[PDB]
């Protein structure tokens, strides 16, 4: 369960790195810089 | 933001601050009071300005009054932008035309009006130095004139004299010079 | 006091002051400067 | 009350003025305006 959650976690941080995803926009982004409950971040989706 | 959104400097200046925390100043440009000044001082001053030898300052001031009440030591922050007129330079040359009381003459000062300046606690405005990193060509220039207005003889005392000011690159806003303050 | 006799919150404001403790401000109504104003900002001002 | 004063031309701007200003009932110190003033 370690090795398979660990795979899933990269790819799908891989698949919502994407900018076409609303969230990722350079503006919502800029203004949610240090936010800490911005939904992604949360979730850890975020892209850095 | 989005206007200084590419620099980072300027971006973590902006962030630092609150949206109700900036106020922008709509100082009106043409609405002034008649300049008084008297005919000894006002011809002294138009013939230094042609046969000066010496270098002539113009300051240009600025001077926030922030409530008392809301805590806070210091009541007044101020502070001078200062511009040197070197002799017989074209500016210098051109107030002294100015005064002659043209019509339609105008003169046009680089760099003189920092549109960004920043209210902290103390009773220093500096202009913010990082909206401006050139610090004097970031400046916006001020386009300066002098309005006639006949009353009734002496020539030069002889009618009402009045200066009004507006920003070098105005489309319609043309009466106002705004000015964004931050204040901490 | 005589003035403000009859009624109790006015009175009880007053008698808390000392008599050497108010003044009289006596503002001139008619001894003013001359009103300045650019002939532009005066015209605007009567036709707004 | 606005006071009026000729000088000497342009209509409005041909003369001084200045600005009046007396208590609403005033019977023989209309030329002022008394405020008392409470200073703790
Ligand atoms: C962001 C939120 C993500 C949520 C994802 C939830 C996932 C939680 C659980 C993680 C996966 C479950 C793993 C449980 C495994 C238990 C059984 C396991 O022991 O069987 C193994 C077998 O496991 C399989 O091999 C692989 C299983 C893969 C399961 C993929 C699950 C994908 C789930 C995707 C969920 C995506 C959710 C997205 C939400 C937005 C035994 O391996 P073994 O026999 O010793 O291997 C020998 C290898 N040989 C043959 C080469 C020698």
């Amino acid at each position: 369960t370690a090795i398979v959650f660990t795979e899933v976690m990269v790819v799908t941080k891989y698949l919502f790195q994407f900018g076409f995803f609303p969230w990722n926009s350079y503006v919502v982004l800029r203004r949610y810089e240090n936010k800490p409950y911005f939904p992604p971040r949360i979730l850890g989706l975020e892209k850095t | 933001s989005q206007q200084f959104d590419p620099y980072p400097l300027a971006m973590q200046f902006i962030s630092q601050y609150s949206p109700e925390d900036i106020v922008t100043a709509q100082i009106e440009g043409s609405s002034g009071a008649l300049w008084r000044i008297s005919p000894p001082s006002r011809a002294q001053m138009k013939q230094e300005l042609y046969n000066g030898t010496a270098d002539i300052t113009l300051r240009f001031t600025w001077n926030f009054q922030r409530d008392l009440a809301k805590g806070g030591t210091v009541e007044y922050t101020n502070e001078k932008h200062t511009l040197e007129l070197a002799p017989n330079s074209t500016a210098r040359r051109q107030l002294a035309q100015l005064l002659e009381g043209r019509p339609d003459q105008s003169v046009v000062i680089p760099h003189l009006f920092p549109k960004y300046i920043r209210a902290p606690n103390g009773p220093e405005a500096n202009p913010v130095k990082q909206l401006q990193p050139d610090e004097e060509e970031d400046y916006l220039g001020v386009r300066i004139q002098l309005r006639r207005e006949q009353v009734g003889g002496t020539k030069a005392s002889d009618f009402l004299e009045w200066w009004v000011i507006e920003l070098q690159d105005c489309k319609a806003d043309c009466n106002l010079l705004p000015m964004v303050i931050f204040s901490d």
